[PDB]
């Protein structure tokens, strides 16, 4: 497991959210900080990106749910957050399923886009979601 | 009523006064430098030509002396009407009283008709070998003639639209604003800087190379920097402190002028400091078309770019799944790259959209 | 009489305030061209300000009023205004009447301000107006 | 819909055009660079070789007069059909007519085939001693040559995104904004301001050199100022505006160079104060995330601070009760400069706590 | 209230010992120079004058170091006073130690009476030639007289009126704010800048110029930069940064004076340029009357070229009509011109009203 | 967290090989400089002393190069455990494997152990006479050694407290901020600028002149640019860009140094300039202050002056009163004078009252 | 007609204003393109200036007339527009039609303005209108 | 007593705050002139800091207890304040009562710590008070 100093450094910074010491961080919380830090999070988008690291969907974020945060943030780079991004621009209409259409339409900028669609539907439904996606990707 | 129509008819008196001050003081000046130049091989101080050309200057200086006076007096006039005294007395202070003969003092220092000389000592530079000669007296007399330019400024400021306007006085007073020459300089280095800054170094070039060619043409056989396109470079490499070193000043004189060059260099680039950091800012107008503009060009990178990672993922996966290694390793390395860019694209897209709101 | 130039630029520069062209001044649109340039009068004293040159009391400034307004704003400097502002910081209590305590008091900043008083109480009422501060002044 | 078409092939054979200009004026600056090195040694000018090389240099200028020709004639056209026009003699106003024949002036200056000497006598520097030489006419037309850099500004201009892109321009139409070189230059310098920098400055520094090293050549027995890394040393500590001095130019043609050299250092001196100015500057993303950080520290600064004023304060009692003297004056003196970092500390963190408040 | 009067009646002493110590220093420090100048050609270093002088400005040091001790006395009182302590070893930190064996140190050194010599060899500029020469050593003890002019920057910090006002000090301390020297520097340096960069530069100058000449007037057989208006010349060249080289320092205390004087030149530029830029800006209501009075100025050229188009379209018309053709097209191309400006204009009014909303 | 635990670990062993590297790479240019300096004078370099000292830095460079390598293997570690690969080979891209390369031959130059010579030539400045000598080969080894201080940025960069805290990434993350050198740099001059540029030059000051000595060192038989004292005047005037030329580079080498001197102060005036003007401006609590002092000493003037307006009124009415003229006309005009007072203190108080409330 | 690089670039600065893709440019994303490019236009101002190239009326801009406003617009200068203003400042009233004293005094700045009058009046309604001002421009 | 010219300096500086020349500084005058100094103050932290030196506790600062805030400001530090702030960065739970858990933590930044609570503890309550803080101190 983590060692003193890397568990000591760790909860320092979850207090540093945790402003009422309760354990864990709620949205209100995160949304003071980020208020602080100089940018305007809509309620909407805080809950989103907070259910992102929430494994029991509690609503809240506890020290081990922080540290998968962390140990997903520390990296210079994350593959997951730049996939996302990447789904999220794939779909023009928001609906979170990209059809063939819009792949044939980004892939412009025959055969090749008919074999992506036949090689990335897992469950043969007709159409690619972000987790048949992330399967592709990795 | 009574006295807006006086307080007119001394503005335009004021004005066409200045008007024909300047106008002498240039012609003085002109001819000052006009015999100057043929004194020195054309004729000789004794000549007729040198007596008719200093008594042309001398009888302009008069004419400058009365224009100058008479000024003053309608001055007075106007400051008559407008503290609305009665005895000329009250408005003679002891600062005005100063500069009337400041200024007359200044306006009559001109050579005098006749031959006198002094004896002239210098020490030439990198040897530092005294060097005497006969010089002249009209040459400590012709160059304080250029402090005549004052009459320059003078003009320009009682010619200025805003400083007889009766609107805009009307708006200048109503703001509680002194419509002093610095105003008017601040308004011009705010319209066009580059031309005013133009034309008084330009302007100014030529009056310090002659000035150093006129001193220095006494101490100098090798026609070096008695020379005007010699000065002239000399002047030119002082006021932008390169000093190269071999055309260096061998009288006061020279060493004077260089002297006051190069502060008036080290006060100019300031102002070239100021001006240059003023015309690279780009306007609203502007800033906003090229934050549209580059907000287009974000959104056409992250999209080729999300479909450079889809791509890049997909041939990995396909010759992954294609028991391949060698081009699997390739297409992994180039999807982290692709992933990469991507990452790169999105943080400069959110930093525009962070300035575009923080402008809006 | 003012000759054509002189009254010509005198009905631009009063056409600059006067936008409507009836020949009359309000006190909004002075507040109008006030704000323009970037101060911000309150109506109390815009009223106070446009009574000052108002000669018949019509409550707007016809031609020949702005006339006198111009005449005595062209100088560079008014003894009028100066002497009326200073009567103001003169009386600290703001009532309109100095009374020879603040007189003694702006004094030390005996006999020299009771014969000041003697000869400037013109009306012989105990205090000195600003009728007879003008009175003095001049 | 008549017109859109015939405007977009017009801006299609007028980026093409301008294009074939550039490189034939390039050609015909390098193959004039080629020919003035090799007539110093490797032949002289009545050689066949340099016969071969000036007609090279002049049928590439008659091809660059003819393309500048056809490029004024298309812009005529485009004239035409922007403003709906039917004769071309509606578009031929002064200003025009003055700027194709300079045009056609600059670029119509170069060697002329054949052998032309003149007498060229200067004074040297640090001696003052003249020197004449017979010098070739082709040095006087090699160097105004370097005048045909103008079509790179053209040709970057109508190369440009925003110039031509149709959103582009609706955008900039919306906003009324011209799309002048200016414009492309200040964006140029507000997106990549050192990149130009580097480019405009290491480019111009190898044409001044080698200006000063073409035109010193011919007054230069000892091959100091007139060897390339001689010259470009001479004009790298005239920009700099350092001048040394062991190098200055003895010809009027290298005098203007570092006149000119030094003119566009007291220029760029401005730009480089400007745009590290503008570098190191701390964006709203950067300034917040460094505020944070440093309220961190500065509270845990406190805490220590704090935690020391009390163990101070606890051991000066400790000692005073126990019958001590001397360490007690010692940790009075220790709890009094715990209590005046304790002060010093807290009053930072109401500076830093007070600016956040100001900038959000 | 028993600490109040107190606390004054130590702020007066501590200000009446500052004005002593000032006058005191500046009095050793101008016979320092009076005895420099006299015992070069006046009289010899064995003379009863130089003794005289000498014996002077040591009874000067004394009272200085006497009244630099007095001061630090009160200065410990004032601790005490202050922070409510009652012995004074609690006041002695080891910064405050130093500092008084700092100022002590400084106050101490200056010509002490007696004849001592020592051999100075030093390396003559442009020929390295070496010279050496039997120095006084009470030149090396007279340069570092000039180190009291610190006494002058205490002496304008406790003249200050915020620094003893009970009111200023009242504001201050509502706010947070410490009244060191810098605080003085800064309110003066946005009050009266250029009258503080005149006075110290120029004040300066002659501080320079006296260390050099009296450093190589020891090394100097020619009278160049050992005259007082030689090293007056070469001090002024170096702080502007132009340092043209035919009067360069021989000694290293030359050299070193002419580095400190082209760093602080180097410096100073700084303070040159945000000056000037400060100077320059207009001020609210001067940039509210500037662009009232451009407003007018854009709408009567509007009104006039609108006038211009329609009387250029008219008369175009009627030539037309009138069967006729070089005057029609002549009259076409003065209308399209007079629509440009119109544009011009209009874009030029809209710019205003845009900057005009931008600010209010 | 079987990430976490090993991304620290790896972390720790990554700053610990760039303390070590930097520790060897110091030691490798101190042990350098040592045998540069002795192998002149206090013996040859065909002794045995030069022998061992070149083996230490020959020893040196060798474990500096097995720490590069073992740092990049960490770092290749750091990459797998980051992007969750598996294969080594995925890390290594072409910049890079580039990186590496360049690295490792930036800490491979070296002097090598044994007598190796090359025929030096240099033009001799002022005098243009050749000089030839037999140079030894391990200076032109032993310059290059300063390309170790990248190292330094390193150190500065990996020991940084925000790159390696958890808190301070996590914030950094949450407003995607990359650590990179240049954040760290903006950092340090936005914290400490007067301190990180007076270390940063006057390192380099010595750097400088170290180089130019050891490089003039052999064309040089008068010790004028050869010693370190010398060199480092040198260095100094070019920096500040005075360029006096007495000291003028004889070698390609000093004059390439004394280029770089002269750029590196170009762009170092440029960052004094923007210190400076950062370091006049008052803060918002001291603005508030100074203007609330101002605000009362305005309102003191004005009553003041107002007390003066009416005593000056009355004294001229008791005089007119008084049958007299010359007092009455002398009280006149001083009763203008205190209006015209009145004015100016009324205007100031005027503008500060709009400073403060356009401010607040 | 147009070619295809040209239809395509000028559909893609159509689409940049139309973002729901219906086809038609309502007033509505106009002024939301205008506000994000810094501007502030009223409600009647937008429809006035979107009312210019609708040919037919409905309200709304379909492809062919943004494809004039394009092609009217493209060009450095455009004489429309600068005809339209001047008419506008020339009508100090406002009412849209210039009568002969605007005129008469514009000219300041007797036979020569009535023969205007006489050869610009067209219908011989005794005024001028905007239609007779295009007439005489061109 | 205080001299002459000290009292006139310190009642032109308790006029500063003394607008209405009432004789007593009302809380609203300090709160208008730190307002006119560029602070934010709230109410409660105005009361707090005007019944600092508010020996009377009438609720207004008259001129002795001004006198005696100045002859505690005038000087470059203020122990008492400095002291004030020490404890109050102690109380972390900010209830105004240290408890050996907070002194036991920030020493840590077992015998010496329990001497501490033993001889600070003066009331013998169990904890440690801002009187016993300021006792130990001096
Ligand atoms: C002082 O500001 C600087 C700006 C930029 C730089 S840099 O290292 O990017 N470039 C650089 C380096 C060395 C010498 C020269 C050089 O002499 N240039 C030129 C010569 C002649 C005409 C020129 N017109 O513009 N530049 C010209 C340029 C350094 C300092
Ligand atoms: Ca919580
Ligand atoms: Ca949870
Ligand atoms: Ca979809
Ligand atoms: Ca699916
Ligand atoms: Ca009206
Ligand atoms: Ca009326
Ligand atoms: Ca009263
Ligand atoms: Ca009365
Ligand atoms: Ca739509
Ligand atoms: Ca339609
Ligand atoms: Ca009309
Ligand atoms: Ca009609
Ligand atoms: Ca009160
Ligand atoms: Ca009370
Ligand atoms: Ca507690
Ligand atoms: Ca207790
Ligand atoms: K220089
Ligand atoms: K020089
Ligand atoms: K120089
Ligand atoms: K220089």
């Amino acid at each position: 497991q983590l060692t003193e100093e890397q568990i000591a450094e760790f909860k320092e910074a979850f207090s540093l959210f945790d402003k009422d010491g309760d354990g864990t961080i709620t949205t209100k919380e995160l949304g003071t900080v980020m208020r602080s830090l100089g940018q305007n999070p809509t309620e909407a988008e805080l809950q989103d990106m907070i259910n992102e690291v929430d494994a029991d969907g509690n609503g809240t974020i506890d020290f081990p749910e922080f540290l998968t945060m962390m140990a997903r943030k520390m990296k210079d780079t994350d593959s997951e957050e730049e996939i996302r991004e990447a789904f999220r621009v794939f779909d023009k209409d928001g609906n979170g399923y990209i059809s063939a259409a819009e792949l044939r339409h980004v892939m412009t900028n025959d055969e090749e886009v008919d074999e992506m669609i036949r090689e990335a539907d897992i469950d043969g439904d007709g159409q690619v979601n972000y987790e048949e996606f992330v399967q592709m990707m990795t | 009523l009574g006295a807006l129509r006086r307080r007119r008819a001394l503005f335009e008196k004021r004005k066409r006064l200045s008007d024909y001050a300047l106008i002498f003081g240039m012609f003085g000046i002109v001819v000052m430098v006009i015999e100057t130049e043929l004194s020195w091989g054309a004729y000789d101080k004794a000549s007729l030509y040198s007596l008719a050309l200093k008594c042309l200057i001398s009888l302009s200086t008069i004419i400058l002396l009365g224009l100058i006076i008479v000024y003053h007096a309608r001055e007075i006039q106007l400051f008559m009407v407008d503290n609305g005294a009665d005895d000329w007395r009250i408005a003679m202070t002891y600062e005005r009283i100063f500069f009337i003969c400041l200024e007359i003092l200044v306006c009559a220092i001109h050579p005098i008709p006749g031959n006198y000389t002094f004896t002239w000592t210098a020490r030439l530079a990198f040897s530092y070998a005294p060097s005497t000669t006969t010089a002249d007296v009209d040459i400590i007399l012709s160059i304080p003639m250029f402090l005549r330019l004052y009459l320059i400024a003078r003009v320009m400021l009682l010619h200025s639209k805003l400083f007889t306007d009766a609107s805009s006085r009307s708006i200048g007073a109503l703001n509680k604003i002194n419509f002093n020459t610095r105003f008017v300089m601040k308004t011009l280095m705010t319209i066009c800087p580059g031309t005013v800054l133009l034309v008084f170094s330009i302007s100014l070039w030529i009056i310090a190379a002659w000035t150093v060619r006129a001193c220095e043409r006494y101490h100098d056989q090798q026609d070096v920097t008695s020379n005007f396109l010699g000065a002239m470079w000399l002047i030119s490499i002082t006021f932008l402190s390169i000093g190269y070193g071999d055309m260096v000043p061998n009288t006061y004189c020279g060493k004077g002028v260089c002297l006051l060059t190069g502060i008036m260099g080290a006060g100019c680039t300031a102002l070239v400091v100021a001006v240059v950091a003023r015309k690279l800012e780009l306007t609203k107008a502007e800033k906003h078309v090229h934050n549209f503009m580059m907000d287009i060009q974000y959104t056409k990178e992250m999209k080729e770019s999300a479909a450079r990672v889809l791509q890049e993922a997909w041939m990995f996966y396909k010759h992954t799944r294609r028991k391949e290694s060698h081009a699997a390793r390739r297409h992994q390395r180039k999807l982290l790259a692709a992933i990469n860019a991507f990452r790169q694209v999105r943080l400069k897209h959110r930093k525009l959209r962070e300035q575009v709101n923080s402008m809006v």
